[PDB]
């Protein structure tokens, strides 16, 4: 029985949130994704020389089912709170996603990570300092990722596994 | 071997290469036709109107998903360009019968199919319909007249714009016509489930692929492009919120136990009716932070109902494993849960490139589009069959006009619901208070088994 981490992606819709997990699971140098199969959301990884399985829940597209967030959030141990660095409303929405996660888990200390996703070459409206400051006020890491280059994706996920492990 | 004109005069004559068209290793399951993976718009149009054989699946797929890589006005131009074939005796009479006539018929099939199944392109662009009617008017000859007339009948129809007896409608405390007393406990739990299944069945059936292809329900113009989907999602959301509200606003514990028990009875009937949307409306209400924490309420719930809820919940566990398995096993009528389809369409479009590059040339990735059309087709297979249940106009209207949020925003209502949960069942070690009863009527359920044959 290897350790299996039940991760949940939460964030605003319409701003490329799905790229984070897709890029993670996508074996680099392979762009033929199929979300309908089991291996599309499960990945065996080695973090700090301790092998584990990451099960990632990303409900990208179901944002209008606002009353299902609690059902979905309740399934996770760790959370990636994702916003787009070109969309200030997606950044402003993080405060409530965190509030719900805390309320669902009945805990103020939930393994959690803040992810700033660069989904396109549109202008940055959220400066890294604002996000680093927000992440500090909550006491959680801040990771920035690129949807094109895959830069930061492993770091975002591996940092969460570390937050769960060190909980 | 047939001699076709020069690519310099007719663009679709250019031969196939790795630089313009590529295939998958497999073949069409029932037809033996090769599966196109990617190709140029010319090569895709050539195969849409291919001379050697008709390709209905490719046509059906193409007209559903072409708008990402080609505009309607550009498609029309391309199919008109395909029809207008120049010539390059034995060769000239063969070419006419083995190339021009079949290709011209295949263009008219595209036109017919487009107009029949995707008339929205023409409703939204009257000049597109102008050019289509003009083109159809210029078409001449025996063999064409039959199709040209059928297309003309479809255009004008589009401009104009079955079982045995259903079961007896069930009534509990509320009587027919007495809409003022209608509530969760006063209406019969069988009829709450049936009338909600009927609303949710119609909402599901109304969603068209135009609202899904291109992930347009997540974009800035979603209210314009995906109106039926959004109404559907909002009814589902309203119903979850009403269930949570009914629970937490019933402060008396014995009455609140009656409310959770009645909701589980409605869930049971949704499972009987295969209304998986309705099943998840209930599951979602129960997993919500205001409801999930009410342990004094669950303590008093009968085991039969606990087990009913446990199984319904487990349909969602492990990425909807059992839900997917159960949906495949059942047959219509059913109301699927749409959320899975929405996530799979989005992730297919976002997780695959719009274009592949072969020998430095851009090929449209058609297989990405096929994968989306497989999901939109999967949604349509459950939209055909209706339910054999009678509509009750007053009960219908009661659910249509439900507004548990009232004039409050999500956060404000959501916190009200949670603060009500904490009021009625405080966080330990706080003692459980007692609250007065609010229901004059009796709390006993009539059951989920019908009263009359
Ligand atoms: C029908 S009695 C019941 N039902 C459920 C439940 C189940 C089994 C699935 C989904 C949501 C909920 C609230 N949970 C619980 N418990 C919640 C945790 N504490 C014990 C009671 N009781």
């Amino acid at each position: 029985h290897m350790t299996e981490y039940k991760l949940v992606v939460v964030g605003a819709g319409g701003v490329g949130k799905s790229a984070l997990t897709i890029q993670l699971i996508q074996n680099h140098f392979v762009d033929e994704y199929d979300p309908t199969i089991e291996d599309s959301y499960r990945k065996q990884v080695v973090i700090d020389g301790e092998t584990c399985l990451l099960d990632i829940l990303d409900t990208a597209g179901q944002e209008e089912y606002s009353a299902m967030r609690d059902q979905y959030m309740r399934t996770g141990e760790g959370f990636l709170c994702v916003f787009a660095i070109n969309n200030t409303k997606s950044f402003e929405d993080i405060h409530q996603y965190r509030e719900q996660i805390k309320r669902v888990k009945d805990s103020d200390d939930v393994p959690m990570v803040l992810v700033g996703n660069k989904c396109d070459l549109a202008a940055r409206t959220v400066e890294s300092r604002q996000a680093q400051d927000l992440a500090r006020s909550y006491g959680i890491p801040y990771i920035e990722t690129s949807a094109k280059t895959r830069q930061g994706v492993e770091d975002a996920f591996y940092t969460l596994v570390r937050e769960i492990r060190q909980h | 071997q047939m001699r076709l004109p020069s690519a310099d005069v007719y663009r679709f004559a250019e031969p196939d290469s790795e630089e313009n068209i590529i295939f998958e290793e497999n073949m069409q399951p029932k037809a033996g036709i090769p599966i196109i993976k990617a190709g140029t718009v010319i090569k895709l149009i050539e195969r849409l109107t291919y001379h050697m054989y008709a390709d209905p699946n490719f046509v059906r797929t193409f007209l559903t998903t072409y708008r990402s890589f080609c505009k309607p006005q550009e498609l029309l131009s391309l199919i008109i360009e395909r029809f207008e074939i120049p010539e390059p005796s034995a060769e000239l009479k063969r070419f006419r019968k083995e190339y021009i006539q079949p290709v011209q018929l295949r263009v008219l099939n595209v036109c017919r199919h487009w107009v029949e199944h995707h008339f929205y392109d023409f409703e939204r662009d009257a000049y597109l319909l102008q050019r289509m009617e003009e083109f159809i008017g210029t078409v001449r000859g025996k063999a064409m007249k039959k199709w040209v007339e059928s297309i003309t009948k479809i255009i004008q129809r589009k401009k104009i714009a079955f079982q045995s007896s259903p079961p007896t409608v069930e009534w509990h405390i509320s009587r027919p016509g007495h809409i003022e007393t209608f509530d969760l406990l006063t209406l019969h739990p069988i009829e709450i489930a049936r009338q909600l299944t009927l609303l949710e069945s119609d909402l599901y059936r109304a969603v068209q692929p135009s609202e899904l292809v291109g992930s347009v329900w997540t974009k800035e113009d979603k209210e314009i492009n995906s109106p039926n989907l959004l109404k559907m999602i909002r009814h589902t959301t309203n119903l979850t919120l009403w269930f949570e509200k009914c629970i937490v606003e019933t402060e008396n514990l014995e009455e609140r136990v009656a409310v959770v028990s009645r909701i589980i009875e409605i869930l049971q009937v949704f499972q009987e009716l295969n209304n998986f949307n309705g099943v998840l409306e209930v599951v979602s209400a129960m997993n919500s932070s205001p409801v999930y924490r009410l342990d004094h309420t669950f303590e008093q719930i009968p085991s039969r109902q606990k087990k009913i809820l446990e199984e319904a919940h487990e349909l969602s566990e492990d990425h909807y494993k059992k839900y997917l398995a159960k949906l495949r096993s059942i047959n219509p009528p059913c109301v699927p849960f749409f959320g899975i389809y929405l996530t799979n369409i989005l992730k297919t479009e976002e997780g695959n490139p719009e274009v592949l590059k072969r020998h430095g040339k851009e090929l449209i990735n058609f297989s990405k589009r096929r994968k989306v059309a497989e999901i939109t087709g999967e949604i349509q297979q459950y939209q055909n069959q209706p339910y054999c249940l009678r509509v009750e106009s007053d009960i219908k209207r009661f659910f249509e006009n439900l507004n548990p949020m009232g004039n409050s925003m999500e956060k404000e209502f959501t916190d009200y619901l949670f603060n009500k949960s904490l009021e009625i069942e405080p966080r330990n070690p706080k003692p459980l208070p007692r609250f007065p009863k609010k229901y004059s009527y009796p709390l006993k359920s009539p059951g989920v088994r019908p009263s009359n044959p």
